[PDB]
């Protein structure tokens, strides 16, 4: 069924699974027309499809042209998402196909279930976790590839850089989610934390700085402080 | 006007004949029902006094043979049987009418309720849904499950309703996933009407039969089927105008006839609110919406 804190280690077992987040698939700016009306202009979006065990991110870039001439775009975004995810699975060798796809919003369940009726042995599940994957566009290199795309495009990343050489999947997922939570709550401070030291660099083939283990502990603590605090400045406590 | 003679009434039982019902007391001199309207299907059904569990009953058409009810003390039920000796049956019935041992099917002349609830129901189609080929009549009870229920355990005693499943390959064309799921016209018109049912009279017939079995027997899977078939129409943007008009009438009389006190279990809140207020046909069921809102405003 659904996914919550009670079956949390399941993410890191040896059944292939992906999260699918659609919160950045349809993105708009809202602006005033010459007539003083309001209108939306769409910008490029992305499907955030993530193996939580390997860190492999299938980042399907959603180019604005996919919306041209279409109505009910929030509803189509969910069906577009499910079409792209279905196509993704179909392109993987059987032994690479997920046994489960977990959607981060319940409104993706029916669009994905329908697009995957071909795949009865793939379980489509919601989750009760409030995962911060929407902040994925606060990762500079991801944001950069989305905004520069001139056509539909799929780009592959390892959202964990090389961490799995030193830590477990569980721990790496916990680090990613703390970093994304931090970026979602206060992007500026989160980003100040990550780069406050000019001697720590982001390797060309990575998304996050090259922190040592001890530096990661300091960072992780600082991010916790941020999340605690902003939650202070938010509920005045 | 035909007659269903009972051999006797050895156990106390409430007898239903279509939408009418009467209490028979244990070993009362009851010998059946007379003046039954020719030209319609009928259902005679039974709730024993001692065990309100298991309503059961018999769909039949008096044109298809001479039928009687004989209590079976082994299986413990009133059983519908056929007399092929036509003259012997005539004599048996004549004798019980001469002694006035029969209740009279009490149809009011203004009253088209039974016709309106059974317009498209025909025995031949009932016998396809309820498979017991050796009898011209069809037994149904509360506990019988449906072919679709058995796919989610005895196949002989099931209700072979047409399986409708909105998240199925048959309902969804490859490459039209969104289109077919949000507008079920393909599934209704091509798959079900043109493909399976052939016409809308067969479809409405199953729909009415499902409703009646749900209402008379509290058969849960019949109730699911009735709602499913309504929803398939209401969630199709493209439906023949004559089907929509007829559906409105059908549903109107079903809702009118429902027992007010059973509405909470027989009526599915989600399906009806969707159909009346969200669906493509939200504006096409004027009589049904008017009676629903005046009689069961609570559900909505
Ligand atoms: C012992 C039973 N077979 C008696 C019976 C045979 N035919 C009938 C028709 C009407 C009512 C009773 C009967």
């Amino acid at each position: 069924g659904a996914m919550n804190s009670s079956n949390y280690a399941e993410l890191f077992n040896n059944d292939i699974k992906l999260f699918v987040d659609d919160t950045n698939v349809y993105r708009v700016t809202v602006h005033k027309t010459f007539e003083g009306n309001v209108a939306t202009k769409a910008i490029n979006g992305c499907i955030f499809t993530l193996n939580p065990k390997t860190g492999h991110l299938f980042l399907k870039i959603i180019h604005t042209s996919v919306w041209a001439g279409q109505k009910r775009l929030s509803q189509l975004a969910k069906w577009k998402t499910a079409e792209e995810v279905s196509a993704l699975v179909r392109s993987l060798p059987k032994e690479e196909q997920p046994k489960q796809i977990i959607v981060t919003r319940k409104a993706m369940l029916d669009p994905l279930e329908v697009h995957m009726l071909d795949f009865p042995n793939i379980a489509i599940r919601p989750t009760e976790l409030r995962l911060p994957f929407s902040a994925a566009m606060s990762i500079d290199k991801l944001s950069d590839v989305v905004m520069k795309a001139t056509e539909p495009q799929m780009v592959l990343f390892n959202i964990y850089d090389d961490w799995l050489d030193r830590i477990s999947s569980y721990t790496a997922f916990s680090r990613l989610t703390l970093l994304l939570r931090a970026l979602k709550t206060n992007e500026e401070s989160a980003k100040m934390i990550l780069l406050s030291d000019p001697t720590i660099t982001i390797k060309s083939y990575h998304l996050w700085p090259s922190f040592t283990d001890e530096q990661w502990i300091t960072i992780e603590s600082q991010m916790r402080d941020l999340i605690l605090t902003e939650y202070g400045r938010k509920y005045n406590v | 006007m035909n007659t269903v003679p009972f051999t006797s009434a050895p156990i106390e039982v409430t007898i239903g004949i279509d939408q009418y019902s009467f209490n028979v007391k244990e070993n009362q001199p009851f010998h059946g029902i007379k003046d039954i309207p020719i030209g319609h299907v009928h259902v005679i059904h039974f709730q024993h006094a001692d065990n309100s569990s298991m309503r059961y009953g018999y769909w039949f058409d008096c044109r298809m043979g001479n039928f009687y009810i004989q209590y079976d003390p082994k299986d413990g039920l009133y059983k519908m049987m056929e007399e092929r000796d036509g003259a012997k049956f005539e004599n048996i019935v004549h004798n019980f009418k001469e002694r006035q041992m029969m209740v009279s099917y009490p149809k009011i002349d203004e009253d088209d309720t039974w016709y309106n609830l059974t317009e498209f129901v025909q025995m031949d189609k009932i016998r396809k849904i309820v498979r017991k080929d050796e009898n011209q009549f069809s037994y149904v009870d509360s506990s019988m499950t449906t072919v679709q229920e058995n796919e989610l355990s005895d196949p002989a005693h099931s209700l072979n309703y047409t399986v409708i499943n909105f998240k199925s390959r048959e309902a969804i064309r490859p490459g039209h996933e969104m289109e077919d799921f949000l507008d079920k016209s393909y599934y209704l018109n091509t798959v079900m009407l043109q493909g399976i049912f052939k016409n809308s009279s067969n479809y409405f017939g199953e729909l009415q039969f499902a409703f009646l079995n749900a209402m008379f027997f509290g058969n849960y899977g019949s109730s699911l089927q009735w709602h499913a078939m309504i929803e398939l129409i209401c969630s199709s943007a493209t439906v023949p105008k004559h089907m929509l008009d007829k559906l409105d009438e059908i549903l109107y009389y079903q809702i009118k006839t429902l027992p007010e006190q059973y509405s909470d279990i027989l009526l599915n809140e989600r399906v009806w609110n969707i159909c009346l207020y969200s669906s493509f046909q939200k504006n096409s069921l004027h009589n049904t919406e008017k009676i629903m809102e005046n009689k069961y405003p609570e559900l909505l």
